[PDB]
């Protein structure tokens, strides 16, 4: 179950 | 306050540098400084905050899961006593994870959310709020686990109410909020039907609104729509 | 000393946990604690120390290079003044890198090296010593840059002298020492011919000794021999 | 120019 990766801006 | 003597614009500039250097702890410290200047954040500034902390807590979560898994194996039938070390270190990581979550939640409460009037800012911060309670919920086992869960649900829900009222179905923030909230339902609230229904409805309303978008917006929206689809594939 | 109240064996156990959780700063702190107990380290314990710090300083080096490169671009003709931020942050990373190097070098000097009598332990520590001066040398620009360079060369050279006397040509530590020393020649000492000659001689003497090895040793040796070959390909 | 990766123990 993937959330927003939100790792790169 | 570590960063109290650095200029707002220097903190922002250095946050971008830290991201390029993959120094996410520095990035986080820098944006914490920025926030504590007391001015509202621009869209781009909100993203820098979000990205900084998401990377920090993400490293912590991955470490926690590794340790929690060693811990669970060690507490099995036929497993050999290794001592208190596994639990101790899991607890240390856990404590550090919670500190970070409390720090972000602290910034949101003092005073990002109450100053956020625009839909895009308010929803963004309430989404973060839901996310950081969700991370707390992942490791919670005590008297207030349910309260932690409810705090997440409540922040997510208020975000959704505003998003449905003020933003189009393809809005990336609305989409990412709905994705994350549906993960909440599935992973935290034991509500996989809710999770599947939300993700499905979100995906379909977005689909029907893509025609209104430019090519750049279309790319933004469809990317998150694909994350909704991936979850649905896994869950169904 | 943070770790002064934790058992040696718990520090080691937690170092292994930290490695599995990719928590290299914790791993490093744990092995620093372990070392400061004052007992010699086993082979496996030396590796844990080495791996912990190599990962920490490796993250720092990668960040430094990113920032140093932004800095150099910004100081070009036609480049727009952005202020002191780039240099400031490069300096912060740099300061933190140097601190880590001084910490490792501190442990080697107090008192790992003087207690290391066996070839395998002594060479291992002198290799580390050369490595950590090399990392200092990478960022050095002042009155003692040359002294820093010479400190590396001197630790590397003493390591080599012992390795040539006490270990077979295929010894993984001898091989990794020679690889690293040849990188030193190429990247730090401006001696690319020395670099190429060392790597070549090392590779060929190892080749000729592989027949003496078991399958597991053969795998260990050939892996590093391939790193020598990769460098030679790049350099010739 | 590759040194010992020395990243996994
Ligand atoms: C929460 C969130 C939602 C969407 C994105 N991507 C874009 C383009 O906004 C990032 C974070
Ligand atoms: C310095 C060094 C040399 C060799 C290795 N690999 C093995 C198997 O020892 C690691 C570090
Ligand atoms: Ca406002
Ligand atoms: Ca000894
Ligand atoms: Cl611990
Ligand atoms: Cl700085
Ligand atoms: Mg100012
Ligand atoms: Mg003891």
């Amino acid at each position: 179950a993937g959330s927003i990766p939100g790792r790169r801006s | 306050g570590a960063m109290g003597s650095m200029e707002r614009a220097s903190l922002i500039q250095k946050a971008k540098l830290a991201e390029q250097a993959e120094r996410y702890e520095d990035m986080a410290a820098f944006m914490k400084g920025a926030v504590e200047k007391g001015e509202e954040l621009s869209c781009e500034e909100r993203n820098l905050l979000s990205v900084a902390y998401k990377n920090v807590v993400g490293g912590q979560r991955a470490a926690w899961r590794v340790l929690s898994s060693i811990e669970q194996k060690s507490n099995e039938e036929g497993s050999e006593e290794k001592g208190p070390e596994v639990r101790e270190y899991r607890e240390k990581v856990e404590t550090e994870l919670q500190g970070v979550c409390d720090t972000v939640l602290g910034l949101l409460d003092s005073h990002l959310i109450k100053e956020a009037g625009d839909a895009e800012s308010r929803v963004f911060y309430l989404k973060m709020k839901g996310d950081y309670y969700r991370y707390l919920a992942e490791v919670a086992t005590g008297d207030d686990k349910k309260r932690i869960i409810d705090s997440a649900r409540s922040a997510y829900q208020e975000a959704m109410d505003i998003s449905k009222k003020e933003m189009p179905p393809t809005n990336p923030i609305r989409l990412g909020l709905a994705l994350n909230f549906s993960v909440f339902h599935y992973e935290i609230a034991n509500s996989p039907e809710e999770a599947i229904s939300l993700a499905k409805t979100t995906f379909d309303e977005a689909m029907a609104d893509l025609h209104t978008l430019s090519e750049d917006s279309y790319k933004d929206s469809t990317l998150i729509m694909q994350l909704l689809r991936d979850n649905l594939t896994l869950w169904t």
